[PDB]
């Protein structure tokens, strides 16, 4: 899926479709998150329904602000060694980033493994592509993923980013000729997220061990607005016996064998056919907020019905900010 | 000739397709039903002017739907055999010739085109023309046509033409 | 033989040169003997005017060892021999295009950039040339695909080779752009036989290519002719005699003054093809004797390369054609052309005939190891050469020259490839409509200067390539579909072209004919080069050079792409001179408005597009004390004579600033017309109001 990050291109990024490397680069991922099936290892979290905002009761958590971005694993293994994995499992090579191994300058950090997001931002009116690391599965083979949540916090701050800021107060590293930033998410303790609230939602993280795979502790929040479901749009005239042959667009998602939904086919609708449409909910109704260029297929069935199981019984804005004020005291 | 005339056709309602207003349904089905078509009695049913009468509705014993009788002004056209008509020329061929008259294929075959109107593929169209290059029959001329017999099918109507008579090729 | 004494393989490349020709070039007095006709002579063994008699005896001796052997037998030892076999075609549709990638990096780009005797390049793809080139008895084109692929469409190219199995592969072409050659097969153009032989097609395709070329020629010719010698394989080169010829004539036919020529060769033993080198020595600033690593080592392919034709090689073409008529006449007989020069003016010139002595064994000696090699390799199938894919690498990185798979292009739809070319810019931008030419939008056109007018005959398009006939049209709104093009016309890959679509009357009335053709308004991309931030005129210059790359003359059944003829909105006065009142087929005798072009056609004019190619805060004013035009900026009050950067329109401004005077019943634009509605722009009221704006 070439496509690294949309909206920019970068330099030195680059799909890895050679066959001895990409076995390399994924299988050391399996590896290094003691990850079971096929595809990708990194810890995947789920959306905040009316049941699961009671764990953020039963043990301590962190929260940061979600932004749309995309997913990430950067693998850092050697000198121009630096990798990066999709949700797709689709590797790229990322070329004059460099890490610096913290007690000696001169070295690079090898059989490390880091969490984060690529997203793009905003200053002059142009894109500066920056990824933020949110997590960290290794450190020399060290498994800092089993420590904990703060642990792996703080190594990331001084493993992974203050050498590289003291080789760029010496211009041993220019900022400029790295392909993007990077940077570390900050995280709050749970009492901090009333001051706080392209900033799509909010992510809630347990402080145990990092985990692969899907895990139901850790809570990604959306205000009910955003909430959208990517269906393909197929219209069809409809009147077999039936008087009126009207054509009725047809919304599909992946994995289920018939129509998950309709749409009411505007003048405008149509021309969409094939491809993918992003639709939001309001009315007892799914409407047509743009087109993405990006996919060719729907989201996996099971998402679409973990969306309305979100829309229908819904955490609100309000809601959450009861909750969490109350255990603030 | 573009004729403008009543017919008769029944429509079926399923009761789905009753609303609260019933009648625009109906207005609504004949327009999708009975435009652009061809029948072998009427020819090309271009367009349907008024629908000027509503028939009574006869629930039909055991069946669901309503049937409803019709009458409407409509605009029609049918090709008849040894009227002159007026038309657009799509594609000259060696064989014949491809013209159209509204949404009409109408092949003149070059048997039944005089021995003056020569065809020719070295022109850069390949044309029909007289060794005096005065009569220049290309494509997407404005010329006339005498039709001698039509042919339907697939419930629509190609015709044949000729040019043999008088006053007949380029306008 | 030992050819284990062989240097190691590698991607560096030698060339010696003949000498510079000191002596004149022969006149038709000087030649009027040197055709010597003779019995025709079937032995090659006695050939040893030009090489040492035990080299050639050894070099036939180590060909026929392989007559007893099977073929793919023979072939798998040799691709396991050759240390450059793993090169191939790469992306290109055969291994001849890699020849040519070779040897246009083994003489300075000499072919793709060529030069003048002052080293500057004779073609710069931001002016209005096209660099020409020829191609004969070239089929599949390979060697063409390579020298599309790298010019785009910068480049023009006219091929003639034999109808058949070996015919253009042109739909084979998946790395270059085949809408920007032009096969032509001599005599009859498209439906003639391809013979280069036959002296009909070399006249026919000399007078076409020295048409499409403003009478001066291609910048080079390339020559791989070449035919089965299956089981006469030491008779190659006396075979194939009449066609080495007829590729050294076309070259004196059709390579302008300065201009370079490659033809591949084999053995060059005989007086009649070392005279045929000779007299390319006389006719040329430089000439070589060259096998590229991409050649077979024991094969007798070699090329002859020349560089800069002279000036005077008239007699030495003519002398050529009329040999090449005594050799058509001496068919089927027992005689035949043995000399085209004597051999005491080739061994006259010493240091001519110590090259090609010197040449002709240096060649055998490598043959000889090679081919020995080959039957060791035959012998002993453990052998292999290690490093194939080594020495690869470096030619590919050397070259310059991708290391990637022949893949079909991918079929793209219209719409995500017009995303792709328009690379992020608004979409909403080729929506825009132009705004009328009328008495209140009229003050729009000042300054005058600052503005271009074209004759419109019908809607404006846009127009997207995607290769051969995959061309497809789109009226600039979001909602609606590109629907493919119903025209018998070829584009090169992407492109995309502003457009309209004009039938073009010829004659009157009932003799009238009518054929549709594509007028280019303006451009944004030709053959994947973008051009949408040049000026006005200077991307319709480059237009103009892409029509001619797309034309196919020898094709009277395609539908033909023009440019549209662009006025100064100053000079709208010479618009008017070329409307007329015509009878039109089907308009019941009425005559009707016409605009005659720049050939015996016309169309029905719609109206007028009057374009900005001036971009604010600059403009264009009239010097009265120098009489000539500068560039004003409002803003800084600056004033030039020369072009400021910034004073260029790009398409974006160009296309959104448009004006249209639409030529609708009621306006009068030529003197037969009645009557005028008085609320509608004259012809009178626009250049009277120029007129006062012009000052």
């Amino acid at each position: 899926g070439a496509i690294f990050l949309e909206g920019v291109t970068v330099k030195g990024v680059t799909q890895v479709t050679t066959q001895p490397k990409l076995g390399e680069v994924q299988q050391k991922c399996h590896q290094f998150c003691g990850w079971e099936g096929s595809g990708f290892p990194g810890a995947q979290p789920v959306s905040m329904d009316k049941q699961n905002i009671k764990l953020l009761d039963l043990k301590p958590y962190k929260v940061s602000w979600k932004a749309d971005g995309t997913r990430y694993m950067m693998l850092i293994d050697g000198t121009n060694e630096v990798f990066m994995i999709d949700r797709d499992n689709s590797v790229f090579h990322v070329s004059n980033l460099e890490f610096p191994f913290r007690k000696d300058l001169r070295m690079h950090l090898s059989n490390t493994l880091l969490d984060g997001e690529m997203i793009i931002d905003r200053v002059n009116g142009q894109a500066v592509p920056r990824y933020l690391i949110y997590d960290i599965i290794k450190f020399n083979s060290q498994p800092v993923g089993d420590c904990d949540f703060n642990v792996r916090l703080q190594c990331i701050e001084r493993e992974i980013i203050s050498p590289r800021h003291e080789k760029m107060k010496t211009g041993l590293i220019d900022k400029t000729q790295e392909p993007f930033s990077v940077r570390n998410k900050p995280f709050f303790d749970i009492c901090t997220s009333r001051k706080l609230l392209e900033m799509d939602g909010l992510i809630f993280q347990p402080t145990g061990k990092y985990k692969p795979g899907r895990c139901d502790d850790i809570l990604k929040w959306k205000p009910p607005s955003l909430n959208s479901v990517d269906f393909r749009l197929k219209i069809t005239r409809m009147g077999g016996e039936g008087l009126l042959p009207q054509n009725v667009g047809l919304l599909y998602v992946g994995g289920y064998e018939r129509p998950f939904a309709q749409i009411k086919v505007t003048k405008e609708l149509k021309q969409y056919d094939n491809k993918i449409i992003e639709c939001k909910f309001e009315n007892n109704s799914w409407v047509f907020m743009r087109q993405r260029t990006d996919k060719s297929f729907p989201n996996a069935y099971n998402t679409a019905m973990a969306v309305c199981n979100s829309i229908s019984n819904p955490v609100t804005k309000e809601m959450l900010f009861e909750f969490i004020d109350r255990c603030t005291a | 000739m573009f004729y403008h005339i009543s017919l008769e056709h029944e429509i079926l309602l399923h009761p789905r397709y009753f609303g609260p207003n019933l009648l625009n349904t109906v207005k609504q089905k004949l327009f999708t039903e009975v435009e652009g078509t061809c029948t072998g009695k009427y020819g090309f049913v271009i367009a349907v002017t008024t629908i000027d009468n509503i028939g009574a509705g006869v629930i039909q014993p055991g069946r669901g739907f309503v049937l409803y009788p019709v009458k409407y002004k409509a605009i029609v056209f049918r090709p008849f055999k040894g009227e002159v008509v007026d038309a657009v020329v799509t594609q000259v061929n060696k064989v014949g010739l491809f013209t159209e008259i509204g949404p009409m294929s109408c092949f003149i075959s070059r048997h039944s085109i005089p021995s003056e109107m020569e065809f020719d593929p070295n022109s850069n169209p390949p044309c029909y023309k007289t060794m005096d290059e005065d009569i220049v029959i290309q494509q997407d001329d404005e010329i006339r046509l005498k039709i001698v017999g039509t042919r339907v099918d697939k419930n629509d109507i190609f015709a044949i033409g000729s040019l043999m008579d008088d006053y007949l090729g380029l306008v | 033989v030992d050819w284990r004494d062989e240097p190691e393989p590698s991607a560096c490349e030698q060339v010696s040169w003949f000498p510079e020709c000191t002596t004149e070039i022969p006149d038709t007095q000087e030649m009027s003997d040197w055709m010597v006709v003779g019995k025709r002579k079937m032995i090659i063994e006695d050939e040893t005017e030009f090489c040492g008699e035990e080299l050639l005896h050894s070099v036939l001796q180590c060909k026929s060892v392989f007559d007893v052997l099977d073929g793919e037998e023979m072939r798998r030892a040799r691709t396991r021999a050759n240390p450059y076999e793993m090169i191939r075609g790469v992306f290109f549709l055969n291994r001849a295009a890699m020849k040519m990638a070779n040897m246009d990096f083994v003489f300075d780009r000499m072919f793709t950039n060529p030069r003048d005797s002052y080293g500057k390049p004779l073609v710069k793809d931001r002016e209005a040339e096209l660099l020409y080139f020829a191609d004969v008895c070239a089929g599949p084109g390979g060697f063409s695909e390579y020298v599309l692929w790298r010019k785009k469409w910068h480049a023009k190219g006219f091929g003639m080779t034999l109808k058949g199995p070996n015919d253009f592969k042109l739909e084979d072409f998946y790395s270059a752009s085949s809408e920007l050659f032009e096969p032509y097969y001599g005599e009859g153009g498209i439906d003639g036989d391809g013979d280069i032989t036959r002296p009909e097609n070399i006249s026919a395709f000399r007078n076409f290519v020295l048409d499409n070329t403003d009478r001066k020629g291609v910048h080079f010719l390339m020559a791989d002719g070449g035919f089965s010698v299956e089981g006469q394989e030491n008779l190659q080169e006396i075979l194939s005699k009449q066609l080495l010829l007829c590729q050294f004539l076309m070259a004196l036919s059709i390579v302008r003054t300065g201009g370079h020529f490659i033809c591949k060769t084999f053995d060059l033993f005989t007086p009649f093809s070392v005279g045929l080198v000779y007299l390319l020595y006389c006719c040329f600033e430089r000439v070589c004797l060259f096998k590229p690593i991409t050649s077979r080592p024991a094969n007798s392919e070699r090329y002859v390369v020349c560089k800069g034709l002279k000036v005077g090689i008239d007699d030495v073409r003519d002398y050529l054609f009329a040999v090449n008529i005594k050799l058509n006449q001496l068919r089927n007989t027992d005689s035949d052309v043995n000399l085209v020069v004597p051999l005491e003016v080739i061994k006259g010139d010493h240091e001519f005939t110590d090259y090609m002595i010197r040449s002709n064994e240096s060649h055998c000696s490598l043959q000889i190891k090679a081919l020995a090699k080959i039957h060791a390799f035959v012998q002993d199938t453990t052998l292999s050469e290690p490093r194939q894919a080594e020495i690869r690498k470096e030619c590919l990185r050397l070259w310059g020259i991708p290391d990637q798979a022949r893949v079909a292009p991918s079929s793209s739809d219209p719409k995500s490839k017009f995303f792709e070319l328009i690379q992020g810019t608004e979409i909403d931008i080729f929506s825009y409509k132009p705004t009328l030419l009328t008495s209140k939008t009229l003050e729009k056109i000042r300054p005058v200067f600052d503005y271009r007018c074209m004759v419109s005959g019908s809607e404006q398009k846009f127009l997207i390539g995607l290769g051969k006939s995959q061309i497809y049209t789109w009226d600039g709104r979001q909602s609606d579909r590109w629907i493919k093009l119903d025209l018998k016309t070829e584009l090169p890959r992407d492109t995309l072209l502003s457009v309209e679509i004009v039938h073009e009357l010829k004659g009157e009335g009932k003799a009238q004919r009518k054929i549709s053709a594509i007028h280019i308004l303006d451009v944004l991309v030709l053959n994947g080069t973008d051009v949408r931030e040049q000026h006005f005129n200077q991307r319709i210059q480059l237009a103009e050079k892409f029509v001619k790359a797309v034309s196919k003359p020898s094709r009277p059944d395609m539908n033909p792409i023009r440019v549209k003829e662009v006025y100064r909105l100053e000079e709208m006065e010479k618009i008017f001179v070329r409307l007329e009142m015509k009878i039109i087929k089907g308009s019941s005798g009425t005559p009707k408005l016409s605009y005659t072009g720049r050939d015996d056609r016309h169309f029905v004019p719609m109206g007028l597009y009057i374009v900005r190619t001036v971009n604010e805060p600059w403009t264009m004013g009239f010097s009265k004390s120098f009489k000539k035009k500068f560039f004003y900026n409002k803003k800084t009050k600056d004033s030039t004579f020369d072009l400021p950067a910034d004073s260029i329109a790009p398409f974006h401004i160009c296309y959104y600033g448009r004006l249209f005077w639409e030529w609708g019943d009621g306006i009068r634009v030529h003197d037969s017309q009645k009557p005028q509605d008085q609320d509608k722009l004259s012809k009178e009221d626009v250049l009277s109001f120029i007129q006062m704006h012009r000052a």
